[PDB]
């Protein structure tokens, strides 16, 4: 099973540097070119560069938008891809993806990681306050208020409640994000059974369970 | 350089209809060596990573539904989706790999569905927030169509608000929207009735949900 998993994103100040990694498995790493592609929130994919396979000397190429400022490297022992980012600016704020690229035969990016979010800002890290939203069917929620930077993750009953869930996209107001999540279940099931929102904010290492109590 | 352009920017289609979208390159992507067009299509569902659909212009990746067909050659390419499904809600990107790689700007495919009234829920501030001197009142307008909707807040009968719409639902093609009114505790405590009123084209009657502080 092919896996790519980026790590290393989060908050960095303007002018600072940041290094992302992309752990891979399930395929002969050295047979493959690997690319990095970024995506600013709500915007298009942008190809950033690639590092070639063994057959091609593991040489690198870059979009002119980043050449001279970003560097791609690879660990061929451990099948890890790296992106070094220097002199970061506001416009570097984005989700970064690693993608498996050319093998000498196929023109395609077959697999893509989940992405890692980089924020370029002078704002401090602020953890969220998490509040319960309690009033045939019943709709409950959690309010995840006043945090920075993105992202947060919200699950319900450690992920066992997945249907009838949506999370409302975060809105930035006076330098902090707020979002909320809804969950709808049968009223015969709550409060008789437990409903809990699980909230994480990686930048502050915040982990919160909030039971919704009637 | 190689400039990739896509059209339309966005469109909406009803389940079961055909979707057509276009991708242009500033120069030919037909590689003379292999006689193939180095042009690939990717689908990006809301909050997901891009996923390969088609490459070499017309080669459908294994595991990708028959309803997706890529076509064209040289400077002009088309992605066709027949019998579109609800789950096909996504931004679709083309990408050249003839000289390094470059993505087009994407085409946002939305799904048209029958009009649906929202389900509205109002939530009073939690005691754990109130302890701290703030009071957020929250209203969910859940699972409605089309996207446009109006929310009004009334406090003791008369009209710090954050609104957020979800992406379209990949299963029922509805939208939801949250409205949050944030007050100080001192201000919250001066008034009794808190009301959010949703006006949607599904009814000439606003959907009104309310609570009174004395009833808490
Ligand atoms: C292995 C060489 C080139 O592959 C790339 C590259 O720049 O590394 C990557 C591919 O995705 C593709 O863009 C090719 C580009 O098509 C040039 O490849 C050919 C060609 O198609 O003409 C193929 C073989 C040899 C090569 C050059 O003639 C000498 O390296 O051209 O580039
Ligand atoms: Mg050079
Ligand atoms: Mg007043
Ligand atoms: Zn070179
Ligand atoms: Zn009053």
């Amino acid at each position: 099973e092919v896996k790519l998993v980026e790590s290393g994103g989060g908050l960095v100040q303007s002018g600072g540097s940041l290094r992302l990694s992309c752990a891979t498995s399930g395929f002969t790493f050295t047979d493959y070119y690997m690319s990095w592609v970024r995506q600013p929130p709500g915007k298009a994919l942008e190809w950033l560069g690639f590092i070639r396979n063994k057959a091609n000397g593991y040489t690198t190429e870059y979009s002119p938008s980043v050449k001279g400022r970003f560097t791609i490297s690879r660990d061929n022992s451990q099948s890890i891809l790296y992106l070094q980012m220097n002199t970061l600016r506001a416009e570097d704020s984005a989700t970064y993806y690693c993608a498996r690229d050319h093998d000498g035969y196929y023109e395609r990016f077959s697999y893509w990681g989940q992405g890692t979010l980089v924020t370029v800002s002078a704002a401090k890290t602020t953890p969220p306050s998490v509040y319960p939203l309690a009033p045939s069917m019943v709709t409950l929620g959690c309010l995840v208020k006043g945090y920075f930077p993105e992202p947060v993750t919200v699950t319900w009953n450690s992920g066992s409640l997945s249907s009838g869930v949506h999370t409302f996209p975060a809105v930035l107001q006076s330098d902090l994000y707020t979002l909320s999540s809804s969950v709808t279940v049968p009223s015969s099931t709550w409060p008789s059974e437990t409903v809990t929102c699980n909230v994480a904010h990686p930048a502050s290492s915040t982990k919160v369970d909030k039971k919704i109590v009637p | 350089d190689i400039v990739m352009s896509q059209s339309p920017s966005s469109l909406a289609v009803s389940a079961g209809e055909k979707v057509t979208m276009s991708c242009k390159s500033s120069q030919s992507l037909l590689n003379s060596r292999t006689r193939k067009n180095y042009l690939a299509w990717y689908q990006q569902k809301p909050g997901q990573s891009p996923k390969l659909l088609i490459y070499w212009a017309s080669t459908r990746e294994s595991g990708v539904p028959d309803r997706f067909t890529g076509s064209g050659s040289g400077t002009d390419f088309t992605l066709t989706i027949t019998s579109v499904q609800a789950e096909d809600l996504a931004v679709y990107y083309c990408k050249q790999s003839y000289n390094l790689r470059t993505f087009g700007g994407g085409t946002k495919l939305e799904i048209k569905r029958a009009d649906a009234a929202p389900t509205v829920s109002i939530f009073p501030p939690s005691s754990e927030q109130l302890t701290s001197g703030g009071a957020s009142v929250v209203c969910f307008l859940n699972n409605f169509y089309p996207k446009d909707i109006n929310v009004k807040w009334k406090i003791d009968g008369s009209e710090g608000v954050l609104n957020s719409w979800t992406d379209q639902d990949s299963k029922d093609s509805t939208y939801s929207m949250s409205s949050t009114l944030t007050l100080t505790k001192d201000e919250y405590e001066r008034h009794n009735s808190y009301t959010c009123e949703a006006t949607h084209k599904t009814s000439t009657s606003p959907i009104v949900k309310s609570f009174n502080r004395n009833e808490c």
